[PDB]
């Protein structure tokens, strides 16, 4: 189950 | 952009019985940058169909790539394995021993 | 014993031939399982094990839109990297990341791991407390700053702790056939000759799994690893895994030399004599 960061998140 | 040569392993899936069917396996590790070309040969002329498996990494972020065809030795046939990659001045070739 | 589960994403700008290549794959301990291509046709997340092939569309669909949002990420990482070293955009650079769980025999949660590398080296990763990162350059720094004020440290801890291992565990139900079994090495000496004062001797282990294993060279009960050469890992292609240790020796003192191997599926390690 791959991950899912709610609000993706970037450098 | 540090870079890492690779290390080339040749060699049969099943210790090797001429005229039984095996898989021949080029196995590259440990370099980078992820870019690297892979051929099988036999008797110096490259082989068509050879599927290779997915790129991955190791723990150290170094890149480790499998070369693999079904092939039936014999005693005369001579296979290896061409690698070239950006920290080769010019492309390594690795010839397969049956006790390797 | 104790099990593990990893994604590996890999990510490769190439400036004049358009967006970058993206690559990530599944593993459930030396097992691969799924497998994610940015320039394959299928755009879809796509099963590596036979295992896994028996998943719903529901699963797979939900996998492929995670997969997507992370390769783009990745990509936009990529933009943001180049910008922040200030590297030019000719060059073609490199942004690797793994993540993932390990847990114990009867399946508790043991480690957990959220880490990105740039061109080989670590630029940012999650601390085994999993509140807290490194960050080795300013570069890292700043996404670290960026990551803390956002408190992403503790959604991936929530997601390595819960979802992480729920999966881990369905899929060593899943794969019980295959994931949970331990393949003992079959072993043996080969025996080289060079010159006619020397010769070479090499010790084999074939067809095992997991790959974790321990090779070793002896002297009399002593230990040799001055004189040893002693080859990577190798994957055997049918799952399995092969390697050997070797050691040039004068000849004929020989049955002096002992190889000792180590196994998970060896119920005592192994000596081989010649």
């Amino acid at each position: 189950l791959y991950k899912k960061l709610k609000r993706e998140m970037t450098f | 952009a540090i870079q890492r040569t690779p290390k080339i392993q040749v060699y049969s899936r099943h210790p090797a019985e001429n005229g039984k069917s095996n898989f021949l396996n080029c196995y590259v590790s440990g370099f980078h940058p992820s870019d690297i070309e892979v051929d099988l040969l036999k008797n110096g002329e490259r082989i068509e169909k050879v599927e290779h498996s997915d790129l991955s990494f190791s723990k150290d972020w170094s890149f480790y790539l499998l070369y693999y065809t079904e092939f039936t030795p014999t005693e005369k046939d001579e296979y290896a394995c061409r690698v070239n990659h950006v920290t080769l001045s010019q492309p390594k070739i690795v010839k397969w021993d049956r006790d390797m | 014993g104790s099990h593990s589960m990893r994604y590996f994403s890999t990510s490769v700008s190439r400036p004049g031939r358009g967006e970058p290549r993206f690559i990530a794959v599944g593993y459930v301990d030396d097992t691969q399982f799924v497998r994610f291509d940015s320039d394959a046709a299928s755009q879809r997340m796509e099963p590596r094990a036979p295992w896994i092939e028996q998943e719903g569309p529901e699963y797979w669909d939900e996998e492929t839109g995670k997969v997507k949002a992370h390769s783009q990420t990745d990509r936009e990482n990529l933009r943001i990297a180049l910008r922040y070293y200030n590297q030019s955009e000719a060059g073609s650079h490199t942004l690797q990341m793994m993540f993932g769980c390990d847990v114990g025999s009867d399946g508790r949660f043991l480690r957990g791991y959220h880490q990105y590398a740039y061109d080989g080296k670590d630029y940012i990763a999650l601390k085994e407390d999993l509140r807290s990162w490194t960050a080795a350059d300013m570069a890292a720094q700043i996404t670290k700053r960026k990551w803390e004020a956002a408190h992403v440290a503790e959604q991936q801890r929530a997601y390595l702790e819960g979802t992480c291992v729920d999966g881990l565990r369905r899929y060593l139900e899943n794969g019980k056939e295959t994931l949970q079994r331990t393949d003992p090495p079959k072993t043996h000496m080969t025996h080289h000759p060079i010159s006619d004062h020397e010769a070479t001797l090499r010790c084999w282990a074939l067809g095992f799994y997991p790959a974790e294993i321990t090779l070793t060279w002896q002297r009399d009960g002593e230990d040799q690893t001055q004189d040893t050469e002693l080859v990577e890992t190798r994957p055997a292609g049918d799952g399995t895994f092969q390697k050997w240790a070797a050691v040039v020796v004068p000849s004929g003192e020989e049955q002096r030399y002992t190889c000792h191997v180590q196994h998970e599926g060896l119920p005592k390690p192994l000596t081989l004599r010649w």
